[PDB]
RNA sequence: CGUAAAGCGCGCGUAGGCGGUUUUUUAAGUCUGAUGUGAAAGCCCACGGCUCAACCGUGGAGGGUCAUUGGAAACUGGAAAA
């Protein structure tokens, strides 16, 4: 799925909609769609999508698949640990942490994302493609390949506070 | 003909991480063993064991992995490479990945991590990031 | 459990093509065919036997696939012996990741059958009775006699990966304990709990279904 | 055009009390099409609506508002806080937030007048930046007209970073405030994002 | 830079660019320290005055592929030996 939990708080939030067609002889059968992200803005977020003949159906189905895929998102000081670049299918992306008091600076979709994972001050510029989907998949690809000081110094035989960001 | 040894070492290393078998072989050199000791001091390595025969090498390494088998680095590369050599001061140096990884560097007094190079206020010729 | 003279029984696998992941299991290839080594196998049997036994300590629930032939007679048999639900044939789309339907499925069973009491067969005309009888028989058939999974599984046992690779991946979405027999020509790291021994042989599979039926049964008559 | 507007219709749009003036019809929104359903909100509308929701507070304008914002761009600690406190460490605020009025504009016509005396000195501009280690007074000539002591008498409120002497009409600024010391609290992040694009 | 614009038809070879290992040395490159200079005004930071601001001043830091000079030798470089 993997492991939707409906137990935390939630804030569904919508990114787009298309009107998408399948032509069969005679008419043009088309099916509105939408992407969604869902998080607690307290340490959990993930996307979800679906298609239907109508919006409420689509968005709801999207949300039922939305909770089913998640990332833990190691956050620190209301901020991400460090800077990366995400990449997936030419929808590259670049983040960087910040002096606080800034507020998230980025584009529409990615703003809706990180605003829903409870991150406060961070800097970015989207890159490569402007398509809404693989943008996000870039984001969560990077956040899935991301670490905090406890995630690491465990591995290395030494320990934090001779080393820290 | 090998234009560069850094490529040999770091590429056999990455190619060995993507496949996850522990041990690995390579012809030796002065700098290679120096930095390999640093990586052992990082924690990115378990162990090394030198061995000798006609004439160089083989600097044999045994790599390290979690119990859940996550690769301990994510990434790697040099910087100071042929054609465009590069340098940096003691003040100017980078703090990679705001503090997690490292940036190997050579000094007038030896090859070291970047941290000892800013504490000492001695810069030098950078070699490689790793993180 | 295991003893090495029970591992003098297990022999060989198929020799068409073989995962290079699994040379570590090999003792050495001879007579034109690959074998697995056995000294490790006993350790792994101990560890896994112990694991599934622990899953039965907590009041566990477990599945048996027999969709592979030359196994099924031992699958419902050793499963019904242990007293856990089973399958020995068709794994239709979803039974571990399509939960929302299985309710309707076994509920279809409990629905149609009882009406054989209040007057069903040859009280309604030729056209329906002939339909429902066949629906019932094929239902039980390509399902099996399972009607009992009411809380969805928390561990699985299986006859063979490379046939049921689909179903075990449907477990992989459910990040569960998987365990089962390992022909040397199957995805090794697709399961956390290998049992590196042959699958084709009747005595091998009977022995493994037998002992694992025993470990389960112990853990279930273990205070659950 | 610092202030010549109704200034109620604005607070009818945004969903805040003031300003102004006073406190039915507020569940609606302005205009012919007003009462009905309307557009949704973009992200832009939120940070923007926040901006105006701080702008018509002090009645000021944008070119002054920005210049404030980026003189907060110099100093250390967080940013939006410094913009708030420096925006409410002004002369109109230290007047009305001391309780010498019923609204924010009463202070403005009080000080263009020159009635108050920053450190015992005539000043005609509400755009002064008030500081600690000061007094503030009322041109003792005029501490008895209809408006003032009509307003002085009631204890509207007092923050602990302001002192006050109702007998003397003497305030004096005390500590660096924060929003947790300043009512009419906000979000800062949304408005700082607005001056990105 | 397979197919979307984009690898010459292919070769011989000059000039140039890049260069295996160990040891010893040199100090041009490099790093570091200092002396001078890098006008003033301006930019940025701190302060004070024009009622505040603009503005003005003060003082700070800042800036060179810069010259001179004392130190370090792992790396590039030159010389020598294997």
């Amino acid at each position: 799925a993997r492991r939707e939990e409906e137990t935390k708080e939630f804030e569904e939030r919508v990114v787009t909609i298309n009107r998408v067609a399948k032509v069969v002889k005679g008419g043009r059968r088309f099916r509105f769609t939408a992407l969604v992200v869902v998080g607690d803005k307290n340490g959990r977020v993930g996307f979800g999508t679906g298609k239907a003949q109508e919006v409420p159906e689509a968005i709801k189905k999207a949300v039922e698949a939305a909770k089913k895929d998640l990332v833990v998102v190691p956050r620190v000081e209301g901020t991400t640990p460090h800077t990366i670049t995400g990449r997936y299918g030419s929808g590259s992306v670049f983040m960087k942490p910040a002096a606080p008091g800034t507020g998230v600076i980025a584009g529409g979709p990615v703003r809706a994302v990180l605003e829903l994972a409870g991150i406060t001050d961070i800097l970015s510029k989207s890159l490569g493609s402007n398509t809404p989907i693989n943008m996000v998949r870039a984001t969560i690809d990077g956040l899935q390949n991301l670490k905090n000081a406890e995630d690491v110094a465990k591995l290395r035989g030494k320990t934090v506070e001779e080393l820290y960001n | 003909t090998m234009t560069d040894p850094i490529a040999d070492m770091l590429t056999r290393v990455r190619n060995a991480n993507m496949v996850r078998h522990e041990k690995l072989e390579l012809p030796a050199s002065n700098i290679k063993k120096e930095i390999a000791e640093i990586l052992k001091s990082e924690g990115f390595i378990k162990n090394v064991e030198y061995v000798e025969d006609d004439k160089q090498g083989v600097l044999r390494l045994f790599l390290k992995y979690g119990q859940n088998d996550e690769r301990v680095i994510t990434g790697l590369k040099r910087i100071s490479k042929p054609g465009l050599r590069v340098y940096a001061k003691a003040s100017e140096m980078p703090k990679v990945l705001n503090g997690l990884g490292i940036a190997l560097v050579s000094t007038s007094e030896g090859v070291i991590t970047d941290k000892e190079a800013r504490k000492r206020n001695v810069g030098g010729e950078i070699i490689a990031y790793v993180w | 459990m295991k003893q090495l003279l029970e591992a003098g029984v297990h022999f060989g696998h198929q020799t068409r093509r073989w995962n290079p992941k699994m040379k570590k299991y090999i003792f050495t290839e001879r007579n034109g065919i690959y074998i697995i080594d056995l000294q490790k196998t006993v350790k792994k049997v101990d560890e896994a036997y112990n694991f599934l036994k622990q899953v039965s300590e907590d009041g566990g629930q477990v599945l048996f696939v027999g969709t592979k032939k030359q196994a099924q007679e031992s699958v419902k048999s050793e499963a019904e012996r242990a007293g856990q639900f089973y399958i020995n044939q068709r794994w239709l789309g979803g039974l571990l990741t399509n939960y929302k339907t299985i309710s309707k499925r076994i509920k279809r069973i409990s629905e149609i059958e009882k009406m054989e009491e209040d007057g069903l067969f040859e009280v309604l005309p030729k056209k329906e009775v002939v339909e429902l009888k066949k629906e019932y028989d094929r239902l039980i058939k390509f399902l099996g006699g399972i009607r009992d999974m009411k809380s969805m599984p928390q561990a699985l046992f299986v006859v063979d990966p490379r046939k049921e690779r689909n179903a075990i991946a449907e477990a992989r979405k459910l990040n569960i304990p998987i365990v089962g027999i390992v022909d040397t020509n199957c995805d090794p790291d697709e399961i956390d709990y290998v049992i590196p021994a042959n699958d084709d042989a009747i005595r091998a599979v009977k022995l493994l279904t037998a002992k694992m039926a025993d470990a389960i049964l112990e853990g279930q008559q273990g205070v659950s | 055009a610092r202030f010549r507007g109704s200034n109620w219709k604005k607070s009818r749009r945004l969903g805040i009390s003031l300003s102004g003036t006073g406190k039915e019809k507020r569940p609606y929104a302005p205009g012919q099409h007003g009462p009905n359903q309307r557009k949704k909100l973009s992200e832009y509308g939120l940070q923007l609506r926040e901006k105006q929701k701080l702008r018509y507070l002090y009645g000021m304008t944008e070119r002054q508002f920005r210049n404030t914002f980026d003189i907060a761009g110099k100093k250390f600690g967080v940013h939006g806080e410094n913009f708030m406190i420096l925006l409410a460490s002004r002369l109109d605020a230290v007047v009305y937030s001391l309780g010498l009025a019923r609204t924010r504009r009463q202070a403005r016509q009080l000080v263009n007048h020159g009635h108050i005396l920053v450190d015992g000195k005539r000043v005609d501009i509400p755009s002064y930046s008030v500081k600690p280690g000061q007094t503030i007074s009322v041109r003792e000539k005029s501490q008895k007209l209809n408006i003032i002591v009509e307003s002085v008498e009631i204890n509207n409120f007092v923050p602990e970073y302001l002192n006050f002497d109702a007998d003397s009409l003497t305030g004096t600024f005390v500590r660096l405030p924060e929003r947790s010391e300043l009512p009419a609290e906000i979000n800062e992040q949304l408005i700082v994002e607005y001056y990105s694009r």
